[PDB]
DNA sequence: GCATCCGTGAGTAGAGGAAGCACAATTTAACACTTTTGTCAAG
DNA sequence: CTTGACAAAAGTGTTAAATTGTGCTATACTGGGAGCCGTCACGGATGC
């Protein structure tokens, strides 16, 4: 099956590594392999040098270097034993006695740092997790207008999150310039005096504006000494505390000048220098030295504010949603932030220990307690909003998870308090953030995806590539630039016609600061690389995207993440060209390292002898269970003695076919209504799909149980369970565990367990019963593990962990734990959900035998019938064009690649359909068959519909219908043709994760809640359905008083009523009258706890007791 | 819509207490004050003056 | 209908020395075409013993009387040196499509039931042409095209279908 | 709808004759069509009404089974003592209602026979039957309507292809006219006659008018040349779609709004059939996101109103 | 649609009174084991079983059919409630 | 006329989720012994 | 139905050992520590 490629645009660079946002950021933070003397002041190395040295204020503790050790356990062992994949951390510290001059050095153990796997994830307590990148406002200096009063501006200084307070500079109506700090507004001159600024200094530079400088010229504080001004400022900041200079300088220096408390950031310092046109020595607002404060940023910020208000041409306001003002915090920065938090706590315990207890006899190891540091790191990797359970339904699911961008999390926005403006598609999103891939609902615009060609720079700003255009010719030089840098040029579109490298069009479509213009070739300065750089990886997998509405393209890209792997999965007939790279970068398949020869091929491992002579053996993951329950295994694709080149495929991974992404099947589709089984998105399929094992997938479930120590005695896992027949114990081995290979059904025992009965004398009726049969009560009871309703399959694995085993950390009191893995093979059934890449989805409602399906004149039946009424109002025409191209490939036996916005057009599709008709109809004529009597009838109507040309021969009119994608179709039930030609072709359809097998649930009675005594919720708990307020309104509008009362009392929490109702039904009686609900009794008691006397009365205002006299004091 | 609006016009405000214990500016239901007024007329007392 | 492989407990496993897993091997066994030469025969069991290295085809099954394999070149498994395959395959006679969950046939403890597709007919189509006889001009010409797997000839299948339709037409005889 | 809509032909369409034999004779020669409107002596008829005259509904439907006529051909049928001029499919619709309610005479008063059955006409039929017959008989008519509607849509041949989105010939002519008028607005702006604001408002008015003309050209083409087009039939019957969504498929997309609320000067001049450009696709995404945020952020405002209403009126 | 629902709605002034009459009649039939019915043997509702035709076990179905025959009397303050059950129990032990 | 304070924002489903020590009071367990309570054999 | 038995299961002091509750310590020491703005936006009621 050959592959045909469309398109004209030639890409000069390939896609970057698709997981480099995760992988490269975490390597920079750790610097694990860089020698200690060559390490740069980034990552955790920068955190060590910030907290150290620690001084008592004559003892000093200093930091020299660190190193990372080998992990204790491998990745697969951590998954099986529920461990964390980590590495020990060691620090090399020295203690110096200032009074004496004696030094001691030793290496102290600091704890464990989690390690990232090769694909870019973590193993935390045995589970795979992903750290999601966070977007937030960049630090710096910003100028925005005053919303209340026109012509006025506000200057803001923003540090890194939790690294200082915000500073506001505003010109008050009275003319006084004010500075607001921590919800408190005070005149700026008071602080501006502390920085040693006199009346002669201020008016020299800012006096060239007019009336604004007069508001900074108060003589009440101008003569005041900076020390007096310092104390006065302290009183305003925190009134009530005693004014002392020692306390005063501590507060002012620690608010704007302490590097350990205020941090502008590398990005913030870079932004401040670019805007104000200054150069900063540090990352603080002011610099304290020689016993005085010196200004660094306050003066240049004030000059910009005054000049902006005056109206100088060169000063403009800032757009806060501009992508040059928003930056990304990746996993390395997020981890390092918590590392610095926990390190500051460690230094706080060092200080309290070095001034109390054996001061003369100290060692560095005795001072350092690393418990605070380990708790900070453990908390981040377990209970952070950005640390999420990994999505691995298919290899594409995990790739998308690693490129998501979230505005939520600690230091971010909130879902409820986010407005419209922060959710919009900004013009700078072009080439950096995908405009279509986002969740619908409360998270729309707050979670997004990185563009396919984008990359995050060292300061956290997203850049996109462009090609340099000089003198009308396009060069291959590629420049990555940010949004702020991009605004200065005229950028042409990627589809601009070229004659080699020369621009051929006279009029060129271009962007200037985000808006379309028409320009001459001599005005162009840059060019787009490809149309693929505007969208994300998921959106780039949808062919004919230019013919689909964006609201339905959002559904198509999202649902590709939910497709489950199939045992006979195949690659789509029509592809875009990203299917190979997705499989390669997901690390799910196996490739050869260099040239060699295959020596051994097996279902478990492959051995390759490379041309240098060395043998490398590759084990294969087989029948592994993912986080979502889908089976992940690798199948070999080579034979013994086969020569391979570097990068050749060795074994396919899940949902791949010869190295291409394979999320479904290619089926024959007819577009027509069918007897109402297609009604409102429902789908009809053929029984022939089941016969050849299409849409068949494998799922694995895990079950667990524990044996504990109790006061009454230990629980025992055993085969000898009381009161059980041999039919129940048939599949258990001698240890009480089900044998491997057994078939289990609901109610079957998996692991047998007994527990010691609690001390309780029996009821009198039971005592007489035991006397009659002469049976002695046992001391243990059945507590074994059984299959839940609606589940089952084949037992494929057992795991047994015991106390004392190496690496096993069981909780106190737990003796052993047993785990059982059960696998089932699922075929397509009524109630299962199907979808295509253009957003068309629906559940299977009918399965028909093969002789019932519509069929071609040569006897071939179709596989799927889709309703044409779902197309017009959704405006997703891409599925129609995919069907037309799939019809040509069905007869020609070829597949196609059509890139988005540069691909297959109708004249090319119609030229392929003309070749396919010559084999679809020319074959018939050679075999000795003409035109059917039934086809002549359909042709007669077809020219009354204006579909064919009158006067042509039947063969010529059948070809006219084929070029429109339509054929004559016969009815399987009657043998007569459909009255009009029907669109028939080949389409790629996926089977989604949502199956009716996992969702059907029912309940009669079961567990109840503790306090309210109402039924529990959830299928996993065997809970009932919530009958909420709006449901109660519907029953009231119907006038169904007795039906409403049953749900309120007899079926939720009337304890006496629900017991009597059950006993009446099993006796063949009608249910009795209900009584007071229990939750009303709770409300009365809770109101009495609030010292409120609530009483129920009768017609005569006499009290009525609703507690049966159980709560009345005699 | 007319059922909802009828509930929106359910209250009145006292402007003249008359021969009653009500207070000027007190808000009460229109049904109650009309029943109170027709009782006062039977016993020959000055009625209450209210405002919608 | 059912397969048993020595040293294999279920179908979600692998065999040392064998490239394919049990699921793939069973998918290959659903393509085997077996012809019974005796109308009274209802069930047979085919035995296979192989040692690698070799590609085992359908012709490696041991000969059985009144049983013929119609596609001897069907690939089954690939054996590497050190690999062994010792299996028993049960072939039944029936009609229609029967999932493995409905029959659940196992000859021994570790056997694996297989979904059965009993139909020997692969594809059917019929043509209607316009013929004439003297003055009459609107007459029909009928052609039937039948594709089978070889165990039953198209002429044999046509005769059996005509008898099924004739038998059903006798049900309209006695009004109760 | 598909069985109660009649056919129209254009071959004869205006020819005049003297006797019905002359009109019939021209039909076999191929000069006129079965449903083309002609004039026999003074009235307007067709060949089908003169050629096929049926004595009862059974005879007309037996002729359909033999393929003599279609359900959309207008013929002469005798029914309930009157000589009607309708199609067999409209007679078939009348029998569906008559048997469902088991009263031929009352069912004859409930229906409009001379129009295709659309969403509104079918809704009127249900309400009148509820008034005259009650719930039990109305529920039986609903199931009969459901049964026959599904049966006839399966065998009629309704499908969607790329060529069913027919491009009118007037779109090219309209887009050329707008280019000249737009180029004239720019000419007077350089002369100082108009400012920036009124030049902005005039460009929007030109594109608002052009979009409306394309919308009418799309539907005029369907009702004149493709009256059985799948898109046209779906919208006219009320099954699916409105003219605004049809224009985007067959005509042009139109003007788009910026995130601030302003509208881009250049519209999107391509339909979904031709395919948008990359820049056009990006421009359109601003409004798709805005619509999605309105749905999510304002369902709470509506549901909060409902709870207020319930708690003020529940007594 | 329930059989004869249009005629049932026309026998009462309020639609909720019909539900009250039906529900109380069905309780009477259940309590006396269907021995107090006003239906003739050829009018009794039936259900089809693998073993043959038997009496309909649904008491609500019986009550609706009885009410269509015109042999039941309903109203308010017809008889003392204690005296009603005593006589009905004596007639149908 | 305005500054300050306070309560409100749709439904169902899922699926993960850092002191010692000495010494007095008090409670509990061990161990016998006395008394009560069934069985057995008569009878 | 009542006697004589007969060991056994249960009840009753007695006491040593775990277990728990409480007071005490003498160089001189004398006012905390974490926060830290897309600070949510709008209506109603109260107090100046
Ligand atoms: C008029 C005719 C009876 C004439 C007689 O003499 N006796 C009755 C008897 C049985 C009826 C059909 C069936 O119900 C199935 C189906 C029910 C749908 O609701 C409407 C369509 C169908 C096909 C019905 C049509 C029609 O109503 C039939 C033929
Ligand atoms: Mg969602
Ligand atoms: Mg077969
Ligand atoms: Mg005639």
């Amino acid at each position: 099956m050959e592959i045909k490629r469309f398109g004209r645009i030639r890409e000069v660079i390939p896609l970057p590594p698709l997981t480099e946002i995760q992988v490269e950021s975490y390597r920079r933070a750790l610097q694990a392999d860089v020698p200690p003397e060559k390490r740069e002041n980034v990552g955790i190395q920068a955190a060590f040098r910030e907290t150290f040295p620690i001084e008592e204020e004559g003892l000093v503790l200093d930091f020299l270097e660190y190193r990372l050790g080998e992990p204790p356990f491998p990745q697969d062992e951590c998954r099986e034993k529920d461990l964390t994949y980590q590495a020990p951390l060691y620090a090399r510290l020295q203690l110096i006695h200032k009074d004496t001059g004696l030094i001691k050095e030793d290496e102290v153990f600091l704890g464990h740092i989690p390690l990232m796997t090769e694909d870019g994830s973590f193993i935390i307590n045995g589970a795979d997790r992903v750290i999601v990148s966070q977007i937030h406002r960049s630090p710096g200096v910003y100028f925005t207008p005053d919303p209340a009063r026109p012509g006025r501006y506000i200057a803001s200084i923003i540090p890194l999150p939790k690294r200082g307070p915000w500073i506001d500079l505003e010109v008050e109506p009275n003319g006084v310039v004010s500075m607001k700090v921590n919800k408190r507004k005070f005149p700026l001159v008071l602080l501006l005096r502390v920085l040693g600024y006199d009346q002669e200094t201020l008016a020299r530079e800012l006096g060239a504006y007019g009336e604004l400088v007069q508001g900074l010229m108060d003589e009440s504080v101008f003569a005041m000494r900076p020390e007096e001004a310092l104390i006065r400022l302290f009183t305003l900041l925190r009134p009530g505390d005693p004014p002392k200079r020692d306390k005063a300088v501590a507060y002012v220096y620690g608010l704007i000048a302490d590097p350990r408390r205020y941090d502008l950031g590398e990005a913030g310092r870079y932004k401040a220098e670019e805007k104000l046109g200054i150069r900063l020595s540090g990352r603080t607002l002011a610099r304290f030295e020689d016993g005085e404060f010196k200004d660094e940023v306050f003066l240049p910020t004030l000059r910009y504010l005054f000049a902006l208000t005056a109206g100088v041409p060169g000063h403009e306001v800032d757009d806060i949603d501009h992508l040059g003002n928003r930056r990304i915090r990746t996993v390395g920065e997020l981890m390092t932030d918590q590392f610095r938090v926990g390190l500051a706590r460690l230094a706080r315990g060092v200080r309290e220990r070095m001034l109390m207890g054996s001061e003369d006899s100290l060692t560095p190891a005795k001072l350092v307690n690393s418990r605070p540091l380990e708790a900070a790191i453990r908390e981040f990797f377990s209970r952070s909003q950005l640390s999420q359970f990994k999505d691995e339904t298919n290899p594409l699911s995990s790739l998308r998870h690693k490129r998501r961008i979230s505005a939520l999390g600690p230091g971010g926005l909130t879902r409820e308090r986010a407005g419209f403006d922060v959710r919009d598609v900004h013009r700078t999103h072009y080439g950096r953030i995908c405009p279509v891939e986002t969740p619908e609902g409360a998270n729309i615009g707050l979670i997004t995806s990185l563009a396919a060609y984008a990359r995050v720079d060292e300061l956290g700003f997203i850049r996109t590539p462009y090609r340099r255009v000089v003198g009308g010719v396009v060069t291959d030089e590629v420049v990555y630039m940010t949004a702020t840098e991009e605004d200065r040029y005229t950028i042409a579109q990627a589809n601009t016609p070229l004659e080699g490298n020369r621009i051929a069009a006279e009029r060129v479509v271009a962007r200037r600061k985000g808006e379309p213009v028409i320009v001459s070739p001599e005005e162009v300065e840059f060019m787009d690389v490809s149309p693929k750089q505007v969208f994300s990886v998921n959106t780039n997998l949808i062919p004919f995207l230019e013919h689909d509405d964006a609201n339905r393209a959002l559904m198509g890209s999202n649902m590709q993440t939910q497709a489950v792997p199939l045992i006979r999965a195949q690659a789509p007939v029509v592809m875009t060209g990203l299917e190979e790279r997705v499989v390669r970068d997901s690390l799910a398949a196996l490739y050869a390292e260099e040239d060699g020869e295959v020596a051994k091929v097996d279902g478990n491992r492959i051995v390759v002898r490379y041309e240098d002579g060395r043998l490398v053996e590759y084990p294969l993951r087989r029948f592994y269970r993912s986080n979502q329950g889908t089976a992940l295994d690798q199948r070999p694709r080579v034979v013994v003695g086969q020569r391979v080149r570097k990068g050749d495929l060795l074994a396919d991974g899940p949902a791949s076919e010869n190295g291409f992404l394979a999320l479904g099947q290619n089926v024959l589709v007819a577009i027509m209504p069918f007897d109402g089984y297609n009604f409102e998105d429902a789908i009809v399929i053929s029984e022939e799909l089941l016969k050849r094992d299409f849409y068949t997938s494998i799922h694995i479930e895990r079950y667990e149980i524990e044996a504990r120590d109790t006061k009454l005695g230990p629980e025992r896992i055993t085969r000898d369970i009381p009161h059980l027949s041999e039919a129940a114990l048939r599949d258990l081995d001698e240890e009480g565990v089900v044998r491997i290979g057994a078939e289990v059904k609901p109610g079957d025992i998996l692991v047998g367990r007994t527990s010691f009965k609690g001390e309780s004398e029996p009821t009198p009726e039971e005592r007489l019963l035991r006397s009659i049969f002469g049976e002695k009560a046992r001391d243990v009871k059945d507590t074994s593990l059984r299959v839940p309703p609606g589940e089952g399959g084949i037992v494929v694995r057992t795991v047994r962990l015991r106390r004392g085993d190496p690496g096993v950390e069981l909780k106190p009191g737990v003796r052993e734990v047993v785990r059982v893995y059960v696998a089932q093979k699922r075929k397509l059934q009524v109630g299962d959900k199907l979808a295509n890449r253009h957003g068309n989805k629906g559940v299977v409602a009918k399965i028909l035998p093969v002789e019932d399906m519509p069929h071609l004149p040569d006897g071939t039946p179709v596989d799927v019938i889709l309703n044409p009424l779902g197309v017009p109002s959704r405006m997703n025409l891409g599925q129609i064009l995919e069907t037309h191209l799939g019809l040509a490939g069905y007869f020609l036996g070829q597949r196609y690649i059509s890139p988005i916005f540069d691909g297959a057009k109708e004249p090319e599709i119609k030229e392929l359909l003309a070749q396919a008709f010559e084999v679809y109809f020319g074959k018939r004529k050679g075999e000795g068959f003409g035109v059917d009597k039934r086809e002549v009838e359909v042709l007669r109507r077809a020219e009354k519909l204006g579909l064919v040309t009158p006067g042509k021969t039947p063969e010529e009119q059948l070809k006219e219908l084929f070029l429109q994608g339509k054929v004559v179709l016969y009815d399987g039930r009657t043998g007569e043709p459909i009255e009009g030609p029907i669109v028939v072709g080949q389409m790629f359809i996926m089977k989604l994760y949502h199956m009716v097998e996992d969702k059907m649930h029912a309940r009669s009675t079961g567990p109840y809640s503790l306090i309210t005594q109402q039924p529990l919720g959830g299928k996993a708990q065997f809970g009932g359905q919530r009958f909420g307020e709006m449901e109660v309104w519907a029953l009231e509008a119907y006038g169904a008083a007795h039906t409403l009362q049953e749900m309120l009392t007899l079926k939720s929490d009337d304890i006496e009523g629900r017991n009597a109702a059950y006993e009446a039904i099993i006796k063949g009686e009608d249910v009795p009258e209900p009584s007071v609900p229990e939750s009303f009794r709770v409300l009365v008691k809770e109101l009495q706890a609030l010292a409120l006397d609530v009483q129920t009365l009768d017609e005569k205002d006499n009290p009525v007791d609703i507690f049966e006299g159980l709560a009345s004091k005699r | 819509i007319e059922i909802v609006v009828r509930q929106m016009m359910k209250y009145v405000e006292v402007t003249d207490p008359g021969d009653s214990r009500l207070l000027e500016g007190q808000v009460l239901e229109k049904w109650d004050v009309e029943a109170l007024n027709e009782r006062l007329i039977a016993e020959g007392k000055t009625p209450v003056a209210w405002k919608p | 209908t059912s397969v048993y492989i020595e040293d294999v407990l279920h179908e979600f496993s692998t065999i040392p020395g064998v490239k394919e897993d049990v699921v793939e091997i069973i998918l290959n066994l659903k393509e085997l075409v077996v012809r019974f030469l005796n109308p009274s025969l209802q069930t047979v069991t085919l035995l296979l013993k192989a040692e690698g290295p070799k590609e085992v085809k359908a012709r490696d099954f041991l000969p059985v009387a009144d049983v013929e394999i119609m596609n001897p070149d069907l690939h089954i498994a690939t054996l590497e040196e050190g690999g062994r395959l010792n299996m028993e395959v049960r072939v039944d006679r029936g009609v229609g499509y029967v999932p493995a969950e409905k029959h659940g046939i196992k000859d021994r403890i570790n056997a694996i039931p297989v979904d059965a597709v009993f139909s020997p007919v692969r594809r059917v189509a019929f043509q209607v042409e316009d013929t004439r006889l003297g003055q009459r001009t609107d007459l029909d010409k009928l052609t039937l095209r039948i594709w089978t797997d070889g165990s039953v000839t198209p002429l044999e299948a046509l005769n059996q279908a005509v008898e099924i339709l004739r038998e059903h037409l006798t049900y309209f005889s006695n009004p109760q | 709808y598909y069985i109660t809509q009649v056919r129209k032909e254009k071959k004869g369409a205006g020819l005049e004759f003297a006797t019905p034999e002359e009109a019939l004779a021209a039909h076999e020669r191929g000069e006129v069509a079965l449903n083309a409107p002609i004039k026999v002596a003074g009235r307007e008829t067709s060949v089908g009404r003169l050629k096929y005259v049926f004595a009862n509904p059974d005879e007309a439907l037996l002729a359909v089974a033999h393929g003599i006529v279609d359900l959309q051909d207008v013929v002469t049928v005798r029914y309930m003592g009157k000589r009607l001029e309708t199609s067999p499919g409209r007679i078939l619709f009348a029998r569906i209602v008559a048997e469902a309610v088991e009263d031929e005479k009352v069912a004859w008063e409930l229906i409009q026979l001379d129009v295709p059955q659309e969403k509104n006409s079918l809704k009127d039929l249900v309400y009148q039957a509820f008034l005259r017959l009650g719930m039990e008989k109305t529920a039986r008519l609903l199931d009969a309507l459901k049964y026959y509607g599904f049966t006839f849509s399966t065998t009629s041949g309704i499908t969607i292809g790329i060529d069913d989105a027919v491009i009118p010939e007037e779109k090219k002519q309209y887009l050329e006219e707008a280019d000249r008028k737009l180029l004239q607005i720019e000419q007077a702006y350089e002369m100082g006659f108009l400012t920036d604001r009124e030049r902005y408002d005039q460009i929007l008015q030109l594109w608002t008018e052009t979009t409306e003309k394309v919308t009418q050209a799309v539907f005029k083409n369907f009702e004149e040349n493709y009256p059985f087009n799948p898109l046209y039939v779906m919208a006219q019957s009320g099954a699916r779609g409105n003219p605004q969504q049809i224009r985007q498929l067959c005509g042009l997309r139109g003007l788009m709004q910026k995130p601030s609320g302003e509208t881009f000067e250049v519209p999107v001049r391509s339909s979904f059939r031709e395919g948008l450009t990359v820049l056009e696709y990006f421009i359109s995404s601003h409004g798709a996101r805005k619509g999605g945020a309105d749905t999510a952020l304002r369902t709470a405002d509506s549901g909060y109103l409902t709870r207020k209403l319930v708690d003020v009126t529940h007594e | 649609a329930e059989p004869g629902i249009d005629k049932l709605f026309g026998m009462v002034d309020s639609k909720y009174r019909l539900t009250v009459v039906v529900a109380k009649r069905a309780q009477q039939l259940l309590r006396h084991g269907f021995k107090n019915t006003v239906l003739e043997p050829e009018e009794r509702p039936k259900m089809q079983t693998l073993e043959g035709l038997f009496d309909d076990p649904n008491a609500v179905t019986w009550a609706m059919k009885e009410l269509l025959t015109g042999r039941l009397v309903f109203g308010e303050n017809l008889v003392p409630e204690d005296r009603l059950q005593k006589e009905m129990e004596r007639l149908y032990p």
